């Protein structure tokens, strides 16, 4: 039981992180300097 | 053009900013993609909510691609509440229409549990 127990928060914190990553991308295509393919 | 989908499909602001003013200019807005999405739609669905309030203080006129989807509807999906309070507070009109079979903004947002 904790074993999975151990296993539920760590994947909480690794879909956290994950989330803060895809709005940080998300940050990083909202001010991009596309002109040489634009 | 469709740079104009490109730009205000992923949150360029500035961009926005630049190419769009002329006021006289209103067709190009008004496009179709191949879906038939609207710039409006496509933000929506792709977590962006100054560009669509920039598009809605010119007066979208909140069209409707294929399928009967919305702007409310496309921005259910993702669970962004920025953009629902940001186009629900212009209008309460734009929540009981209706897409091509029957189910609205509160069905996409229970379906993708947000």
């Amino acid at each position: 039981e904790m074993e999975i127990l151990k296993q539920k928060y760590r994947l909480k914190d690794l879909t956290f992180l994950l989330e803060k990553q895809h709005e940080l991308i998300k940050l990083i295509i909202q001010k991009m300097e596309i002109i040489s393919e634009t | 053009k469709s740079p104009l989908h490109f730009a205000a499909s992923y949150g360029r602001i500035n961009t926005c900013q630049r190419l769009l003013q002329d006021i006289s200019d209103t067709r190009l807005l008004n496009e179709g993609d191949l879906h038939g999405m609207t710039p409006l739609h496509l933000a929506a669905k792709n977590g962006h909510d100054k560009v669509v309030q920039l598009l809605l203080k010119k007066g979208a006129l909140f069209l409707s691609d294929h399928n009967g989807w919305t702007a409310l509807h496309h921005a259910s999906m993702g669970g962004y509440t920025q953009t629902m309070k940001v186009i629900l507070d212009t209008n309460l009109k734009c929540t009981d229409r209706l897409d091509e079979d029957g189910n609205t903004a509160l069905h996409f947002a229970a379906r993708e549990g947000h």
